[PDB]
């Protein structure tokens, strides 16, 4: 009826720019005026083609990766009180290392509803 | 709230799954430490409200 | 046993890569080899150290899905397609955007550029692709004549210039200065949602759930037939070593022969830890400048990164 | 031996579903802030 879904979509290729530009439009936008004119090319530093080229990159790459994986291995009175030392080895446990695909379990969503609900 | 009530029926649901978390013994020392309170302090209980309670 | 096929080393995951907060529906590694793009369900492209893994720049302005995204190899820019109806243009030079391509109609699904003459190609829902001008963002041509969803597109420089399978099963090979198609190749019996191009043979092979076609150019002519991988087929990308990849909608990657479809390994690779059964999937994959990673684009929001085993001969049928 | 509900420990650990071989980067947030770019102009 008038609420309903859709099962089919609009094809493109009959309006404003769609076979003859609607017959040449006078009509235009502000988004549609002369703005970014000049397409910059990569430069000689910054990875030119010919400079891609000649390069073996399987060789840097395993030297980047060598460097990468040595710097992740270098960086790494009242006695009488009924209840003792309850907290005897929790080292604080590291929930907060894990991440779970799920986001009603993650860390982040078990922060969110303890810090936003009272 | 609706995330809210998802948490909380997880959390209900898993507290009738996985038993007390208060540990019986622990349940014992609270209840005895507030028995000894309690009678320390020559603490009347209050009694049901009086068929006849004047206030 | 008519051919005898090359040998190719066995493929083995090493890294996984997580931190998107949806699924990852596209990646491109850049000319150079320093960092990776993915775009994911989370409207966020995220730069990442190829090398080390690790987070190098959020970028963010997609109001929908991304589902494309390429790096430009002669121009200093980063092209983006999403659900939102949107074609970006990024300057990596600024980390900002500087040009949209407004004219699609509904969900951009893909892009590719053209390798020579700044004309970006993109697909959509709308049944159309377009044709771009990069330095004035105009729609150069409008090619219409699909009758479903445009899954796919890839570009060139030779003959077909523009070469695009859709989701009414056909693919369609067109000519760029005309705007009108040159063969249509109805051969799929299901949606073809990817096509790759060869480096060096001028052949391109299609997928899609019935099996994968390899084919000749200037018209589509049918040369081979790569069967056995039978499922919702995302990805084809190919290694400079006639190694094909064929990912799919299941999880499940297989790893062929190119010159004689030979299926020498199948990867059914594992999900992540609070992942669910059901949402191991491929999105996308591509590989490194350098072809020994594979970049594989998880429906469990992750990526994975492959190389070559070496350990060598296990192996030959 | 009890879990009390704020650990409950679901879904096993990503060393222990992929293995020793595959090391796992969860990365969230970022080096290099969006105003240090991606690749540097000629200066």
């Amino acid at each position: 009826t008038a609420a309903r879904p859709t099962f089919e979509p609009a094809r493109g290729g009959r309006g404003k720019g769609e076979g003859d530009l609607s017959q040449l439009s006078k009509q235009y936008s502000s988004r549609d005026l002369p703005s970014h004119t000049k397409i910059k090319y990569r430069q000689t530093t910054q990875d030119a083609p010919e400079e891609v080229r000649n390069r073996d990159f399987r060789r840097e790459l395993e030297e980047r990766e060598r460097a990468a994986a040595r710097e992740k291995n270098r960086d790494r009175w009242d006695d009488d009180v009924v209840f003792k030392n309850c907290a005897k080895g929790v080292d604080d446990q590291k929930k907060d290392k894990r991440f779970v695909n799920d986001t009603l379990r993650s860390e982040f969503h078990k922060k969110f509803m303890e810090k936003y609900i009272k | 709230t609706r995330l809210y009530l998802k948490a909380e029926q997880e959390r209900q649901h898993n507290y009738l799954k996985d038993g007390p978390y208060i540990t019986a013994e622990e349940a014992v020392a609270v209840y005895t430490t507030t028995v000894h309170w309690l009678e320390s302090r020559r603490f009347s209980p209050i009694p049901f409200p009086p068929l006849s309670y004047k206030h | 046993t008519m051919p005898k096929p090359q040998w190719h080393p066995p493929w083995k995951l090493y890294r996984v890569i997580s931190g998107h907060l949806g699924w990852v529906r596209c990646i491109a590694v850049e000319p150079g080899n320093q960092w990776f793009v993915t775009g994911s369900a989370d409207r966020t492209i995220k730069i990442w150290d190829l090398a080390s893994g690790k987070l190098k720049l959020s970028l963010t302005g997609h109001i929908s899905t991304v589902r494309g995204v390429i790096v430009s190899t002669r121009s200093p820019y980063l092209f983006s397609c999403g659900e939102d109806k949107q074609v970006k243009c990024w300057d990596l030079e600024y980390n900002k955007v500087i040009r949209h391509y407004h004219g699609h109609l509904s969900a951009v699904y893909g892009l590719d550029l053209h390798p020579t003459i700044d004309v970006l190609v993109t697909c959509s829902r709308d049944s159309t692709a377009r044709i771009w001008d990069v330095r004035t963002k105009a729609s150069v041509h409008t090619l219409s004549g699909h009758t479903n969803a445009v899954a796919t597109v890839r570009c060139q420089a030779a003959e077909p210039q523009i070469i695009t399978g859709s989701h009414d099963t056909t693919i369609r090979l067109w000519d760029l200065v005309a705007g009108k198609t040159r063969v249509t190749l109805t051969n799929h019996k299901k949606s073809v949602r990817a096509v790759v191009l060869h480096p060096r043979h001028y052949t391109f092979a299609s997928g899609s759930p019935d099996n994968i076609k390899q084919w000749k150019f200037p018209d589509g002519s049918f040369i081979q037939n790569l069967s056995g991988h039978n499922a919702i087929i995302n990805t084809l990308t190919v290694n400079s070593d006639g190694v094909l990849v064929s990912g799919a909608d299941n999880g499940t990657m297989h790893l062929w022969d190119w010159r004689t479809g030979y299926n020498f390994q199948r990867v059914h690779a594992a999900v992540q830890p609070g992942s669910l059964d059901s949402e191991s999937g491929i999105f996308a994959c591509a590989f490194d400048q350098s072809e020994s990673r594979l970049l594989t684009a998880e429906a469990d929001k992750t990526i994975k990164v492959y190389r070559e085993d070496d350990t060598a001969t296990e192996e030959t049928h | 031996e009890v879990v009390l509900h704020e650990d409950k420990k679901y879904y096993p650990t990503a060393e222990e579903v992929y293995g020793p071989e595959v090391e796992t980067i969860v990365q969230e947030e970022d080096t290099q802030p969006l105003t240090e770019p991606i690749i540097k102009p000629v200066k």
